[PDB]
């Protein structure tokens, strides 16, 4: 998907 | 352990420039005019996001002007601003230093979607209610955000606090003064924007918020498509072909075009069978062709879908307090003050 930030605690995609 | 200092102006309150020091910078995202950095303020240890926008040497920057005026618990706070060089040679950039929030509604949604699981409805209520409060607040100044989408809904996942961000498209709309139609992002654009209208109102944000709600209930965007014609086909498959009266309320230049002829799909068949009926009912009053028939943000806050939030004993699933929900101001309630009877329950 199209994410605001490089990283997230919810995983990568 | 590099420390950087700059002279910057606080985002609210005193216009007096101050020395501000920060450290631990690291790249976290990409902006239209340069990379986005996280930093840690030396005085407090608080994390900030710093984003760059191009300074127009003939007009003062609308996003800064808007973000200095706003003070609301569901809107990201401008801490400081200052000017610098940047990616393009010879250009001056405005740097906006914002309170950092680590997640977004979009990340949470994709997390559940990829797991093939339904976002718990309590979170759907919390997020949407907070989004509608932020809209009620900005709309009360005449300001339309014009780019509502899940990636602009910052989220503290533990506290469930939502903050609206990215005011780079926002504008104070004035009836009778035209506006560009080419704002708002794919999947979230109201049909009058797809139709190129220049005389729209803040109700375009309410359409976009209904698209976010539907996406949280579906696990995917409700009106996808890479072109306006593909998006419109998805809208018509749900709402049915718009009538001539409806097209004239969106953009009267489009009344006589040939549109796909489709009967509306029943709202109860759009979502999965166990979708709560109040969520479907709310969505049907947000995703309306006629812009003036859409709920206002304050009316959406008062909708019965959010009644659980007004119950004295509601907690997050992790046992925490709900975030602040009832600290309305006079400003925020000014479009319709006596919704307060619904909006501020007796225990608040
Ligand atoms: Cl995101």
């Amino acid at each position: 998907x199209d994410f605001r930030f490089f990283y997230s605690r919810y995983g990568a995609c | 352990s590099k420390v950087t200092t700059v002279v910057a102006t606080p985002g609210q309150g005193p216009d007096r420039p101050q020395e501000v020091s920060y450290t631990d910078t690291k790249v976290i995202g990409n902006g239209s005019f340069g990379v986005v950095y996280q930093a840690k303020l030396c005085d407090s240890g608080e994390l900030v996001a710093i984003k760059k926008v191009l300074q127009d040497k003939r007009f003062k920057n609308r996003e800064l002007q808007i973000m200095r005026k706003l003070d609301h618990c569901n809107i990201v706070r401008l801490r400081y601003f200052f000017y610098s060089s940047g990616e393009k040679k010879d250009e001056v950039y405005l740097n906006l230093v914002l309170d950092y929030v680590p997640e977004t509604v979009y990340r949470v949604a994709r997390h559940y979607s990829r797991a093939k699981q339904t976002l718990p409805v309590i979170y759907v209520k919390l997020y949407m209610y907070q989004l509608f409060r932020s809209l009620a607040y900005i709309h009360s100044f005449g300001i339309c955000h014009r780019d509502i989408k899940p990636q602009n809904l910052l989220l503290d996942p533990d506290t469930a606090v939502l903050k609206l961000c990215d005011f780079g498209s926002a504008k104070q709309l004035v009836r009778g003064e035209p506006n560009v139609s080419y704002i708002c992002s794919r999947y979230y654009r109201a049909p009058e924007l797809i139709f190129g209208a220049t005389d729209y109102t803040s109700s375009i944000d309410v359409w976009s918020a209904g698209c976010v709600l539907a996406e949280l209930l579906l696990g995917q965007p409700i009106f996808p498509g890479d072109s306006g014609v593909d998006q419109l086909v998805e809208i018509i498959k749900v709402l049915g072909t718009p009538t001539r009266e409806q097209i004239r309320e969106m953009n009267p230049n489009y009344t006589e075009f040939k549109f796909p002829q489709i009967k509306a799909h029943p709202w109860t068949k759009v979502f999965r069978p166990r979708t709560p009926p109040e969520a479907i009912a709310l969505c049907s009053r947000l995703l309306e062709y006629t812009p003036t028939a859409r709920l206002t943000p304050l009316e959406a806050c008062a909708h019965s879908f959010f009644d659980e939030l007004r119950d004295p004993n509601v907690k997050l699933p992790n046992g925490r307090d709900t975030p602040a929900l009832f600290n309305f101001t006079t400003q925020e309630l000014s479009s319709n003050p006596p919704l307060a009877t619904i909006l501020i329950p007796p225990h608040a």
